[PDB]
């Protein structure tokens, strides 16, 4: 989802 | 980055019979990265109307693609799949073996 | 079948100097593809790739397209951060792949949920089976792990994987039941090709089967000839079914000592074949 690395 | 060389299988959808419409398949798998060039060849020449599957990959993250097109096999005509990928010294050409 | 799976496989590939990274997603129920997205398409949207998907209404397609476009942006930003973590040039192409999905067990519960990423073809980070912790594959990925632990990312995946993931899978299984729930047994036969006056290739064929999982072995005197068998990778027919073969080269006079054994979930019981001239 919105979880950027 | 890792690189893996493509495996290549060339084959028909149904058992081949002369004069009967069929599908010619070139299944290319186990490669990385994803950029790859695949041509189906009739008597050495590039076939048109070749379609391919949507890019997917396996458990080890290596990619696979099916390239395919309609064909009607006859004894005169030779078929092959030619694959180029960064992991290769040059394009690899695999001839269709119709008698397995 | 007692258990089923859903998976989304996404690939993001940067192309320095040539625009935004390309983003491709495909979704599978078991071994059947049902959707795709490609950011390079004329007007990128989530699209059906199985006919039983066509009955989903436009709001389904709008939401899936929104979610994929969201992911695409996330993954483009991620590619930037990862090139930082790895101290890499902006000149080179790199690849981010993600797998996510759920297995539905026969008790109607989550058999296992998945979310994993790879960078340039190597494991990067994975959600553990417990859906509460992470495995980082290297120090760079520990950057991500730390960010994701702080942000409670695992719990968000756990909620998805136990809820909507399974609900979606159940719905697809119902909508596509006539093909998704039908295990098609392999059509099998043995071919024979002399390689000389003294030896022949025995080839055991399995054709038109679904799903793709199958075991094909040659045996001689009740023992697997695995280290003498050429076994090709299971391959798509192109019509939703799969194909495989395995071959052994044998002395002509001992051809009848060899039997091919085929296991498939579509078979009542394992098949045993032989060369029958
Ligand atoms: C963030 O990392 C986006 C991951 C998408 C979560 C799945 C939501 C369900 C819809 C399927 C979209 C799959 C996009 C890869
Ligand atoms: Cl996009
Ligand atoms: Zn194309
Ligand atoms: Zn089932
Ligand atoms: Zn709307
Ligand atoms: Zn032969």
């Amino acid at each position: 989802g919105g979880a950027i690395s | 980055a890792i690189q893996r060389t493509p495996k290549i299988q060339v084959y028909s959808r149904h058992p081949p019979e002369n004069g009967k419409p069929n599908f010619l398949n070139c299944y290319v798998s186990g490669f990385h990265p994803s950029d790859i060039e695949v041509d189906l060849l009739k008597n050495g020449e590039k076939m048109g109307k070749v379609e391919h599957s949507d890019l997917s990959f396996s458990k080890d993250w290596s990619f696979y693609l099916l390239y395919y097109t309609e064909f009607t096999p006859n004894e005169k005509d030779e078929y092959a799949c030619r694959v180029n990928h960064v992991t290769l010294s040059g394009p690899r050409t695999v001839k269709w073996d119709r008698d397995m | 079948a007692g258990s089923h799976s859903m998976r989304y496989f996404s690939t993001t590939v940067s192309r320095p100097g040539r625009g935004e990274p390309r983003f491709i997603v495909v979704g599978y129920v078991d071994d059947t593809q049902f959707v795709r997205f490609d950011s390079d398409a004329a007007s990128p949207k989530m699209e059906p790739r199985a006919p039983w998907m066509e009955q989903e209404g436009p709001e389904y397609w709008e939401e899936q397209t929104r979610r994929v476009k969201d992911a695409a942006q996330t993954f483009r930003v991620s590619l930037g951060n990862l090139r930082g973590y790895y101290n890499q040039s902006e000149a080179g192409s790199h690849t981010l792949q993600t797998m996510s999905g759920c297995d539905l067990g026969p008790d109607g519960r989550l058999l296992r949920g998945y979310y994993q990423q790879a960078y340039d073809g190597r494991d990067y980070i994975a959600l553990n089976e417990d859906l509460r912790s992470w495995t980082a594959a290297d120090e760079a990925a520990q950057n991500t792990q730390r960010k994701w632990e702080a942000a409670g990312v695992a719990e968000q995946w756990r909620a998805y994987l136990e809820g909507e993931c399974l609900e979606s899978l159940r719905r697809y299984l119902e909508n596509g039941k006539e093909t998704l729930q039908r295990a098609e047994p392999p059509k099998t036969h043995v071919t024979h090709h002399p390689v000389s006056d003294h030896e022949a290739t025995l080839r055991c064929w399995a054709l038109g089967f679904y799903p793709a999982e199958i075991t094909l072995t040659w045996q001689r005197d009740g023992e697997d000839q695995t280290q003498d068998t050429e076994l090709v990778e299971t391959r798509p027919g192109g019509d939703g079914t799969f194909q495989k073969w395995g071959a052994v080269v044998v002395p002509s006079g001992e051809e009848q000592r060899y039997t091919c054994h085929v296991q498939h979930e579509g078979l009542p019981e394992p098949l045993t074949l032989r060369w029958e001239p």
